[PDB]
């Protein structure tokens, strides 16, 4: 019968806690029997404790609660009301795969250890002696490759995936900014592990806001400790642009990289989205390996895309590789 | 001569039971009043954690009558009249965006007057209506996904009405985050709830890096991305804007609007000029006859014109000659 002290905090108990309860957010914790609490209004107020509470959300000050006639610290702020709501600490994941990507194999090989294997085996390490290498920069030419689909399957078969932007980092209002990535790495760092993607850094559009940023993505990442602070991955387009401040191969590691598509992933990756369609006749090569004397990895895409959907206009779906020619006019010319 | 007494007992109990909801209403009205407010919806046995007018906090409890199964977040009831407890439920009191419609009450309400355009709506009414009620032919065509329409043209003549308009023939919602004014990524979980949702832009350069920066910031959430979401913008000139939207395909949609010629024009000019009088005939071709640039405004504001050039001479019937001197005052 160990449930049986458990219905004399809902008598003697919860009458003083399970009232109009207020809540103040707390403040410098004055030694265990007391604390100050600034309320709602801006008024302090000397509280005193609990006994029965199990105090472990203590750092002066997060929204604490309290009662109403008397004033204490009756309870604590579970639903804790997540600051930075949407950054997509993602659960239902995307629909890419180790497949259909299938372009630059190397390179998600690479990022695959660089990021996976601390988590799919992380029994290689310590077995062996080195410590895991820290994020990577994977920057590259546009379209090559969707620098943000190596990071992406990357997310599919791990732990929790946060991530940021070159847009989230930089700020208007501001005067202020550098808050964004005060609390980004204090909530990256808090799940223990997730991975904080710098999606395209390319701080463009005074400047010395953007320099503090900048130096606090520095900083903040590698100042005196760290937790399960694997992903960094930063995609980038313009590695020539920003200060090569970030790589003390510290702050960032080992880093991989790629040429455009060759013409075998212009074949291999052209049949992975038209796997999807169902043209069969004449999928070709010459229109596609040597016609634009080297297309995107997206410009396959769009060309899959507007072929499909230029021969659904006219509502069939056939293998018409002449409206795949009006495609081609019609997305790159 | 029972029965008649007993009516005459519905009538004396009747006005007695008015006596006395009046009687104890007079000793009634000593009593308090309850208090309202918006919540973060509970958690735990009772539970609310509301935020109540002045000052936005406290958590409270729930009358048997209330049934907490039901009460959810940002629909404001309360009556925790002085011990802090619950009652009942109350007019909703419209939710968010409810607020960023109404306010920027900018988007007027367009269905189908769009004046002479028929490729371009077709091409629209291709990629807005099709990826919401009819997915079935795109996961079996083998396309992935459309998404994202960019409309480039002069100032007027196709802007804020075509998105409007196809946003509303479907239904579906037009949620305009033109402007920055009073308060990303918080609008995503607005448009995740309306469910289905259009986001549409701003176009300014003349009547750095302006709004392509929200845009991408919303097509790097948008890729990867609860799927029936399209955002659309408008922008005067295609040249202008960054080289990350040059990434075929960011747009999966150019679509063009040229300026009017003569026929259209009559047809934007037949419009605005059947919002009101006019007089047993005018042939509006010689209106259209110098339209030679013109624009969707331009059409609009010449027919208001000419409605004010009848309206001068107190005169009930808008001429032929009111619309010749709108369109050649207009030339400035
Ligand atoms: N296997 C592949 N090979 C080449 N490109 C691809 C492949 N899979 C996806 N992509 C393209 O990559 C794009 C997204 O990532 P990326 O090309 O790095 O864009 P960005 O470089 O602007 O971040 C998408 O438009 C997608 O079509
Ligand atoms: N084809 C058209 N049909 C109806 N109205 C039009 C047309 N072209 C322009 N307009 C006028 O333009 C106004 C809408 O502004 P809009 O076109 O969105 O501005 P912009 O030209 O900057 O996109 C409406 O008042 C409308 O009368």
């Amino acid at each position: 019968p160990l449930e049986e002290k458990q219905e004399e905090e809902r008598s003697k108990v919860d009458d003083l806690r399970g009232t109009p309860m207020s809540v103040g957010t707390l403040e410098e914790i004055i030694d265990d029997n007391h604390a100050i609490v600034s309320t709602s209004v801006g008024s302090e107020h000397y509280v005193s404790i609990l006994s029965f509470v199990d105090k472990d959300l203590l750092e002066p000050g997060c929204s604490v609660l309290l009662n109403h006639k008397v004033h204490a610290v009756i309870g604590v702020l579970m639903d804790d009301t997540d600051p930075l709501v949407t950054v997509m600490k993602v659960e239902k994941a995307p629909q890419e795969t180790y497949a259909d990507i299938g372009g630059l194999d190397n390179q998600i090989q690479e990022i695959k250890e660089s990021v996976e294997l601390p988590l799919t085996h992380p029994e290689y390490y310590e077995e062996m002696g080195i410590k895991p290498p820290k994020g990577v920069i994977l920057y590259g030419p546009p379209g090559t490759g969707k620098t943000l689909l190596a990071k992406a399957v990357a997310n599919q078969t791990s732990a929790t995936f946060l991530r940021v932007v070159g847009s989230e980092l930089i700020q208007k209002y501001l005067g202020d900014g550098p808050k964004l990535v005060r609390e980004l790495f204090r909530v990256a760092e808090e799940h223990a592990p997730s991975i904080v993607f710098i999606d395209e850094i390319d701080a463009i559009g005074g400047e010395r806001e953007i320099q503090r940023t900048m130096l606090e993505l520095l900083n903040q990442l590698d100042g005196f400790d760290s937790r399960g602070d694997v992903k960094v991955i930063m995609a980038t387009n313009r590695i020539e642009t920003l200060d090569p401040a970030l790589i003390r191969p510290g702050r960032i590691d080992r880093k991989i990289e790629f040429p455009l598509p060759d013409e075998k992933t212009k074949k291999r990756i052209f049949q992975i989205h038209t796997s999807r369609m169902t043209l069969a006749d004449d999928v070709t090569l010459d229109d596609l390996i040597m016609a634009k004397d080297d297309l995107s990895g997206a410009d396959i895409k769009a060309i899959c895309t507007e072929a499909g959907l230029m021969a659904l206009r006219e509502r069939r779906m056939k293998v018409t590789n002449e409206d795949f020619k009006k495609s081609k006019e019609n997305v790159l010319y | 001569k029972s029965q008649n007494l007993r009516r005459l007992q519905a009538q004396r109990n009747e006005l007695n039971a008015k006596v006395r909801l009046l009687r104890e209403e007079l000793q009634l009205l000593q009593e308090q009043g309850s208090y309202v407010g918006e919540v973060v919806r509970a958690m735990d046995k009772k539970k609310v954690l509301v935020k109540v007018h002045p000052e936005g906090k406290f958590v409270v409890d729930v009358d048997k009558n209330i049934d907490i199964n039901d009460v959810t977040p940002n629909c404001r009831v309360a009556l925790r009249n002085d011990s802090y407890t619950l009652h009942k439920i109350l007019p909703n009191k419209v939710d968010p965006l409810v607020s960023l419609m109404m306010v920027e009450k900018v988007p007027d309400s367009t269905y189908e007057m769009i004046g002479g355009l028929d490729k371009q709506i077709k091409e629209i009414k291709e990629v807005i209506e099709l990826p919401v009620k009819h997915p079935e032919l795109f996961e079996a065509l083998g396309i992935a996904q459309p998404k994202g329409v960019l409309l480039y043209g002069p100032p007027g003549t196709g802007k804020t009405l075509l998105a409007r308009a196809v946003a509303h023939h479907t239904d579906c919602t037009f949620i305009r985050v033109s402007g920055s004014e009073l308060v990303v990524r918080e609008l995503f979980v607005m448009a995740r709830e309306h469910a289905p949702s259009i986001i549409f832009m701003d176009e300014i350069d003349s009547i750095s890096g302006g709004d392509s920066e929200v845009q991408r910031t919303m097509l790097e959430l948008l890729n990867q991305l609860t799927k029936n979401i399209k955002v659309i913008m408008a922008t005067n000139r295609i040249d202008i804007l960054d080289s990350a939207l040059l990434r075929p395909g960011r747009i999966d949609r150019k679509i063009e609007f040229p300026p009017p010629n003569e026929e259209a024009r009559l047809d934007i000019l037949k419009i605005h000029s059947r919002k009101m009088n006019l007089t047993r005939g005018i042939n509006l071709r010689k209106i259209a006859e110098l339209m030679p640039g013109a624009s969707g405004a331009e059409v609009k504001g010449v027919c208001t014109e000419a409605g004010m050039y009848a309206l001068r001479e107190r005169r009930v019937h808008v001429t032929q000659e009111d619309f010749e001197m709108a369109v050649a005052k207009v030339m400035q």
